[PDB]
């Protein structure tokens, strides 16, 4: 058979999981509470660590507080190949970098699930906002 | 090592910008370095492509809290027949701009439904995953080619799924409260699940309180098989996987080796068919399992108190008429008389002698190529015990398995399994059978005790008949014997006794 393969039987579980579901968003989250482990197989970067604080960037931008990930690798619904909530629908995070705090780079996936980036600084909210 | 699942179909020969990948895997060595990718913005990303991902290679083991599990026990699938419901999928090979997997073409179940789909697939994009069609072709043999005109025809997912949720609801509306995907080989079947099943905890039917069956994504609402119209998914559904349980050869194999009704063309409900018609013959032809009991879905409990008020009656009558000295209960698991104030000598018989009183049956399986004369003292009494021929001294009662009802589902052969409370495997209706008997009149006797508009007939053989005796209790208990007895004709039960029957017998213990 052909082809040139794309994921690491550890994963192929909780995706099948989260394909499936209605609320993949949901799934993910309760998958891990009852135990799963996150999705690994990422695309993270090698980085000068010296880049803008920023969660969504054109190219690699971390921190020494920070990891470098190939955005659509961070992005459940890329992960799962479905559908996007986008009301238009094309990913937010495919074609960019996401920067992803070294405490919380263990789920890289959930990371951007649970977090939201902040209109005015490109910052992910309670990860390095200067607001309020 | 490396799964199969989300396999890149895609003829392309690069990688996918760090990106525009989705795994580690999918990045171009052009980018990784010592384990990791790096941005190496000479080698630019792609501004358009399109791949086509693979969806073979599910694997659903999860134990989430409150999600339930789609594969279920053997023990499961026989508590809830009536749910299953045979699946078998044809598929066809991706072929022009990628290869590498399979596309669900035509869809098979028990019902005698086919359902052909236009083979579409999952393709990646440089902005989302999109489901399109896909170029594909019929796999290569010979005995494909019948697929070959179903690369045209067919219809859009759009469609057969809804398809799908109105064919199960309609079959199912009034079985179950779930569906049991009966599968042979579960890989494919499950990918093309994929295409209009979606998951997740246990939910409750808009208007309805039964379990949510379907979905609606249309808008975000849940349904039970009764209301499930316009519903597009499957929702919480379960399956078996057959082979699994193990089997020798392939499907074709075991099925016939217990069947010779259900020919096998290639077409895919054939396979879905005879799927269902093997896991029946492993579970109900492997004779009866008396602790599993089924719930009732409706008008159960009228028809088995008519049974056993004319089971009564019957042999009574004929103990009284004839004086056997001698009955052989032939297919009674358990040690209870249907006349249990008898003098007659009781003697039980059954393939399954309960173990609790085990003792009181002497363990039997009837063939008349073998005990056609063997039970020559006295009456033999075959109460719903379908056999071969039926030797002429018998009291008969057998289910006619032509008679359509929410009890009756197909079975081997050509018989079915009635499942009333509890599930009975019945051989189909021969007239052969019977070759030795006569069918059996409508007669009420009662020797009792005698106490607007009142009814005389010939058939009621009472002491207060003899002209003119209305007795205005043993008026309605015929009346209701009556009802008790056309219940169980329309209801589709025959029923047949020796020859010499003759009411005369009875109404001589009245002539004297
Ligand atoms: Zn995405
Ligand atoms: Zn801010
Ligand atoms: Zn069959």
């Amino acid at each position: 058979h052909a082809g040139n393969a794309t994921e690491v039987p550890a994963n192929s579980t909780v995706l099948s999981f989260c394909a499936f579901a209605v609320d993949p968003a949901k799934a993910y989250k309760d998958y891990l509470a009852s135990g799963g482990q996150p999705i690994t197989n990422c695309v993270k970067m090698l980085c000068t660590h010296t880049g803008t604080g920023q969660a969504i960037t054109v190219t690699p931008e971390a921190n020494m507080d920070q990891e470098s990930f190939g955005g659509a690798s961070c992005c459940l619904y890329c992960r799962c190949h479905i559908d996007h909530p986008n009301p238009k629908g094309f990913c937010d995070l495919k074609g960019k970098y996401v920067q992803i705090p070294t405490t919380c780079a263990n789920d890289p996936v959930g990371f951007t699930l649970r977090n939201t980036v902040c209109t005015v600084c490109g910052m992910w909210k309670g990860y390095g906002c200067s607001c309020d | 090592n490396v799964t199969g699942l989300f396999k890149d179909c895609s003829k392309i020969i690069t990688g996918l910008h760090p990106t525009q990948a989705p795994t580690h895997l999918s990045v171009d060595i052009k980018f990784k370095t010592e384990g990791l990718c790096v941005d190496i913005p000479g080698i630019p990303k792609d501004m358009t492509y399109r791949r086509l991902i693979s969806m073979m290679g599910f694997k659903m083991n999860y134990q989430v809290n409150g999600y339930p599990n789609m594969f279920i026990t053997r023990e499961e699938a026989i508590r809830h027949v009536r749910a299953w419901i045979g699946f078998d999928v044809e598929g066809c090979h991706a072929t022009r701009d990628a290869v590498g997997t399979n596309l669900p073409l035509q869809l098979g179940f028990s019902t005698g439904v086919n359902l052909v789909a236009v083979p579409t697939g999952y393709v990646d994009t440089e902005n989302n995953t999109e489901f399109t069609r896909v170029n594909a072709k019929p796999p290569p043999g010979d005995q494909f080619k019948h697929l070959i005109p179903l690369m045209y025809k067919g219809l859009p997912w759009n469609v057969v799924r809804i398809k799908i949720v109105q064919m199960l609801s309609d079959t199912l509306k009034g079985l179950s409260d779930r569906v049991v995907f009966v599968l042979w080989a579960h890989g494919f079947e499950l990918t093309s699940m994929k295409y209009f099943v979606k998951i997740g905890p246990e939910r409750t039917c808009c208007l309805c309180d039964k379990r949510a069956t379907c979905f609606s994504t249309s808008s975000d609402t849940y349904a039970c098989w009764n209301h499930s119209v316009g519903f597009d998914y499957v929702y919480n559904p379960f399956m078996i996987d057959v082979q699994q349980w193990g089997f020798t050869g392939n499907l074709q194999s075991n099925h016939d080796q217990h069947c010779q009704v259900h020919g096998n063309a290639h077409v895919a409900s054939c396979d879905a068919i005879m799927t269902r018609c093997l896991a029946v013959h492993e579970c109900f032809v492997k004779r009866v399992d008396w602790s599993v009991e089924y719930p009732i879905i409706g008008d159960e409990l009228r028809v088995n108190s008519a049974c056993r008020k004319v089971q009564h009656m019957v042999v009574k009558s004929a103990l009284l008429a004839d004086k056997f000295p001698v009955l052989h209960d032939i297919g009674n698991p358990k040690a209870i008389k249907c006349v249990p104030q008898a003098e007659v000598e009781w003697k039980f018989y059954d393939a399954q002698p309960c173990s609790d009183k085990a003792y009181k049956i002497e363990e039997l399986f009837y063939s008349y190529a073998i005990h056609h004369d063997k039970f020559t003292d006295g009456v033999c009494l075959f109460w719903n015990c379908n056999v071969d021929r039926y030797p002429a001294n018998a009291i008969v009662c057998r289910f006619d398995t032509r008679v359509l009802s929410n009890l009756n589902l197909p079975g081997c052969d050509g018989g079915s399994l009635y499942v009333n409370k509890h599930a009975f495997h019945t051989p189909a209706f021969d007239k052969s059978a019977f070759t030795n008997l006569k069918q059996l009149p409508f007669f009420y006797y009662s020797d009792s005790p005698c106490e607007y508009v009142p009814l005389k007939s010939a058939t009621c053989i009472t002491r207060c008949n003899l002209g003119g005796a209305v007795c205005r209790h043993h008026a309605n208990e015929y009346r209701q014997y009556l009802d008790a007895y056309n219940m169980m004709i329309s209801a589709g039960f025959s029923l047949w006794i020796y020859k010499q029957f003759d009411t005369y017998n009875l109404w001589n213990t009245f002539t004297r």
